């Protein structure tokens, strides 16, 4: 169990980038990112 | 889901009392109880309308005012009646229960400064052991008076599933400020546009927030930092009704950050520059958060009553609510050094220690482990 | 550059940005930056549809080097510029952006 | 970018008061503060509107004004109680600076003949401490005053990133000759065209000097050598303005040769040939010009207000300033050999000294070491 919650993390958390990384690729579709991230968070 | 509310205390009675009446209006019902023909949901709070309330000299008050067709000083004292009656009000509370179709919550309106003191521990601990599935939030009220404070946080930090903090300090200056008072018959309508504000989302269904479990998970991230303060500036687009609300001159409170923060806005705006408003808010950072978890500003759009301008609320989740904890701590102290076993009041005293010390852990970007 | 106060602005916002190489500068970071600028500025108060089509361009180092505003504009009133007076605006703009950042250096410096 | 203006004494607050009187009346804001219907960048100098001033008996003849909605005598005396409330009158700073979006500069309007030119001294100093990187221009004022004169000038040597000087022997002749008075409130009414006019190219943006360093770092040539007077003719082609400013009847100071010119012209002009006037004022040879390192002559256009013809202001860096510090200075030795150690008094007539002997070391063709 306690091994399977940080699983969950490292999985979530990279197709989470995966979706600001393609949402940003654009010419609103850009303020969507504004929306997810706040505190400047997930900056990487 | 319907909410039954409970009212304590001769503060608890009087602020329910003016909560009603403010929803009473609000809606088009009479103080006969009778609906007026002069869309909103009426059915969480209201029964058909006769309203969910279990209320505990004051009671007379009531029984002579025109709403009559529409139903001592020490913490032992609060928590010894309340084991004295535990079948007599569990009787009234068990009957509303089952009654209703679905209960969802317990929102109790008790101050923490006589008699609502301790019989407000007893029920909160009560409440836990049979309805163990059922969120109680709480209208608290701030004011020997350090001992009967202090003594409901140890049950409100570990039973409560929310609180929303008002003190009377901070609503003292307000009636002085921008009122000019010098009266509880006064600040008590500020206390009911804060209550009635508070669940306009419940009442008038939008896209979300439908259910109070929708309203708590979201400030609310673990169960120890369940503690909420408001703002409310109308005393006009959404840019100037969201830089009224972060300004310290309007929370009704006497490093630090947010952790969240839900706006509401009750007028007919357009829900097209909504948006550009929350850009604005993160250029200019009129507001920090926390940076170890994502944290993000929330604003929700509802409809004003047509048989009652633009207003706003803010939901806040402030670090800065540690302050008021200490100034209860300080004063304990000191009355521990100057006068069967006193040993409820120091097991008390460690855990909300340990509160303050998660408050202020919560400003570390380590606040993990 | 006939505002000066909205380019003032937006020299600043940009310095942390163009300091770097031009690989790692992507275009849809810098439309929120410019975006800024214009609502702090005075260029706020101004005509909704000219501010539709005043937007950033990529030329194709470092970022001071790429950097350029477009204003693209078609329909009948792209029978004024043809294509050409855009080939020549970008071809001043440049002048105009060196001689400006020659200057914040200079004033940086006093 | 925001300016932070500063009023210490008797003359700051009526220099002061008369300033934003001036800029009041000069955009559309009515004594009220707030904007009548009836372009112009006013960020800068106004709050969202509120003034950005710090003010510091007169104070209630301003709050009797109609302007009430706008928001001992040693210099030692004027030293200690600026110690005294250090904190004090920090805070209101504090929270501005930080309320501000981007400070960039502290105007100071004081005269230096004495409690307020003695906490101006103490104010200069700790603004050096605090903020690094943030431009001080100090509208002085010129006149036991040969005292608090010098002691003044220690501080605005090394403290004042700039200056602009205005002395009122200069102006007292001005109103009995071209005004006939024969009083305070009368000859404010030309400090406070000087003051207004010496910020218009901030106010309405043009193509260039957006910026309080635009205008400084072109005549400032070295840290030391930041003392700057003034020039206002009309009291109409550009050819005319410009020789009216170079004729030593107009300038406000009671060899020798220029370091560099500011012209600012507020008028309706054609700013066509604006560059041709400037391509004969040179073959006529009005104004002879340091032999070391290159100058010029610059001259910049502007809008006059239209809620309120051809002005003009010149902004000029002479070498004949230095005679005015040399009367100071007489002044001081005279007094010294007439009557806890006197040694600040030492050091600041030395560091004079040296600023008097860069002078007439910066009219020689070695001023190069
Ligand atoms: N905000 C507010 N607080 C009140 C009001 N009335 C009483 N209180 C608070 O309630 C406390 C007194 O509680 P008390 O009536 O003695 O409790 P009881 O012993 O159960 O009757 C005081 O400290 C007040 O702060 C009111 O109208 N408004
Ligand atoms: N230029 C100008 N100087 C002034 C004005 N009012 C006062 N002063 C100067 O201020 C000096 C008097 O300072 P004072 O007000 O006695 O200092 P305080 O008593 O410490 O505020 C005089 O030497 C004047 O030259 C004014 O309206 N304009």
């Amino acid at each position: 169990f306690e091994a399977t919650i940080n699983k969950f993390d490292k999985n979530f958390s990279a197709h989470l980038l995966d979706l600001l990384a393609r949402l940003s690729i654009y010419s609103g579709m850009a303020s969507v990112i504004s929306r997810l991230d706040f505190n400047g968070f997930y900056t990487e | 889901r319907e909410i039954i509310t409970l009212q304590l205390g001769q503060c608890g009675n009087q602020i329910g009392f003016e909560f009603w009446k403010q929803l009473c209006a609000e809606h088009g019902i009479s103080p006969e109880a009778i609906v007026e023909e002069f869309t909103d949901r009426k059915d969480v709070f209201f029964y058909q309308y006769i309203p969910r309330a279990v209320l505990l000299r004051v009671i007379h008050s009531i029984l002579n005012s025109p709403y009559a067709k529409l139903y001592g000083n020490n913490w032992a004292s609060g928590f010894s009646q309340g084991e004295k009656i535990h079948e007599d009000i569990f009787d009234i509370i068990d009957r509303e229960a089952d009654g209703s179709d679905s209960l969802e919550g317990f929102v109790l309106c008790h101050s923490i400064a006589g008699t609502g003191s301790g019989l407000g521990s007893y029920l909160l601990e009560r409440l836990n052991d049979r309805y163990p599935k059922k969120l109680v939030q709480t209208y608290s009220v701030f004011p020997v008076q350090p001992y009967n404070s202090l003594l409901t946080l140890k049950r409100l930090t570990q039973n409560a599933d929310c609180l929303v903090v008002l003190d009377n300090t901070a609503l003292n200056r307000i009636a002085t400020d921008r009122l000019h008072i010098q009266s509880f018959s006064q600040i008590n309508q500020l206390v009911s546009t804060i209550m009635s504000a508070s669940t306009t989302t419940l009442r008038y269904p939008g896209y979300m927030n439908n259910d109070l479990i929708g309203l708590i998970a979201s400030l609310i991230p673990t169960p120890r930092l369940h503690f909420l303060m408001t703002g409310y500036t109308p005393l006009t687009t959404v840019l100037d009704v969201m830089r009224r609300l972060l300004q310290p001159k309007n929370v009704m409170v006497s490093n630090h950050c947010y952790i969240a923060i839900l706006n509401i806005i009750q007028g007919e705006v357009d829900p097209t520059q909504v948006h550009k408003s929350l850009q604005r808010i993160r250029e200019r950072k009129l507001a920090n958060f926390i940076p170890w978890g994502p944290a993000s500003i929330q604003v929700a759009l509802s409809r004003k009553s047509p048989y009652l301008r633009v207003s706003g609320l803010m939901m806040a989740n402030h670090t800065s609510i540690s302050s008021l904890f200490e100034r209860t701590c300080r004063q304990y102290d000191k009355l521990r050094k100057r006068e069967d076993n006193f040993d409820e009041m120091d097991t008390s005293r460690e855990i909300v220690q340990q509160l303050i010390d998660e408050y202020h852990a919560a400003t570390r970007p380590d606040y993990i482990s | 550059l006939g505002q000066g106060d909205f380019i003032r602005h937006l020299m600043d916002l940009l310095k942390p940005e163009l300091v770097r190489p031009a690989t790692t500068l992507y275009q849809h970071n810098l439309t929120g930056i410019l975006e800024t600028a214009v609502r702090a500025t005075n260029a706020q108060f101004d005509s909704p549809e000219i501010l539709r089509r005043l937007d950033v361009r990529l030329l194709e180092d470092t970022g001071w080097d790429v950097f350029s505003l477009d204003y693209h504009v078609d329909g009948p009133i792209a029978t004024v510029f043809t294509r050409e007076c855009m080939s020549h605006y970008l071809r001043v703009f440049n002048f105009l952006w060196r001689a400006k950042r020659m200057e914040y250096i200079l004033t940086d410096i006093r």
